[PDB]
C-alpha cells in the first residue's frame, strides 16, 4: 500500500526522533549529576587526614 | 602538615590563619584545634623542668 504502508512509516518516527532528542538533554542532565558527584568526591575530606598504616 | 599527637596517633592538618609557616617546619612545637586538630598556635619548645631546677 503506497497510500498506507509507506505513509505509516511516519506514524512512529516522530516519537523516535523525540526520544533521540531527549537522549541529548538527558546526556546533559546526567553530566550535571556526574559533575555533582565528582564535586562531592573530595570536599569534606583530606583536611583531618588521620594516619595509620596499610597491613 | 603531617603530624602526630605528642601522645597519640598521627594526622595531617593545617594551620589556623597566620601561624607563620615561614619559621614553622617539622620539629617546632605547635598547638592543635579542639575540633579539627588544625594547628591553632605554634610555641617555643619545652624547657625540661630539671633545667629550671638548675
Amino acid at each position: 500500500d503506497l497510500y498506507s504502508r509507506y505513509k505509516k512509516l511516519q506514524q512512529e518516527l516522530e516519537f523516535l526522533e523525540v526520544q533521540e532528542e531527549y537522549i541529548k538533554d538527558e546526556q546533559k542532565n546526567l553530566k550535571k549529576e556526574f559533575l555533582h558527584a565528582q564535586e562531592e568526591v573530595k570536599r569534606i575530606q583530606s583536611i583531618p587526614l588521620v594516619i595509620g598504616q596499610f597491613l | 602538615f603531617i603530624v602526630k599527637a605528642t601522645n597519640g596517633p598521627r594526622y595531617v592538618v593545617g594551620c589556623r590563619r597566620q601561624l607563620d609557616k615561614s619559621k614553622l617546619k617539622p620539629g617546632t612545637r605547635v598547638a592543635l584545634d579542639m575540633t579539627t586538630l588544625t594547628i591553632m598556635r605554634y610555641l617555643p619548645r619545652e624547657v625540661d623542668p630539671l633545667v629550671y631546677n638548675m
